[PDB]
This record gives C-alpha cells, sequence and structure tokens, in this order.
C-alpha cells in the first residue's frame, strides 16, 4: 500500500 | 542499504500494517497503482485474493 504522495511539486 | 535494513518509507504492508516495509520490500507485481499492494517480509506468506489482488497474480522481493 502506498502512504507517501508523488513527487507533484504543485498546488501543495 | 542492505538485507535487514531495507525500510521503505512510505510504502505499507497491507496484511499487518506496517506503514513502511523494513527488511526487504515484498512488491505486489499485478496490482494496479489504485490497489497498490506490499507485503513485509513476515508477511508474503500471504496469498490473499480482493477484486485485483489475486493468488493468479505475483509477489517480488526488493533488497534496496
Ligand atoms: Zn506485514
Ligand atoms: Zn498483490
Amino acid at each position: 500500500a502506498r502512504t507517501k504522495q508523488t513527487a507533484r511539486k504543485s498546488t501543495g | 542499504g542492505p538485507l535487514g535494513s531495507v525500510q521503505h518509507v512510505g510504502f505499507k504492508c497491507d496484511n499487518c500494517g506496517i506503514e513502511p516495509i523494513q527488511g526487504v520490500r515484498w512488491h505486489c507485481q499485478d496490482c494496479p497503482p489504485e490497489m497498490s499492494l506490499d507485503f513485509c517480509d513476515s508477511c508474503s506468506d500471504c496469498l490473499h485474493e480482493t477484486d485485483i489482488h489475486k493468488e493468479d497474480h505475483q509477489l517480488e522481493p526488493i533488497y534496496r
């Protein structure tokens, strides 16, 4: 299960 | 990071719920991003079935 968000670098 | 020290900070075991799999990660190979299962080395003896996770799907050890 993913629990860390993707490195989107936008709309924090 | 060698064996006993692979700690996937952000990837939880679905079977016992440890939020980042330490030792080695057991990734669910066939399950999609929505249902992105993972197991810990205490837990990968499990072979559950959901709508998408299956006995026909595959588990993968990760040593880094
Ligand atoms: Zn577990
Ligand atoms: Zn799976």
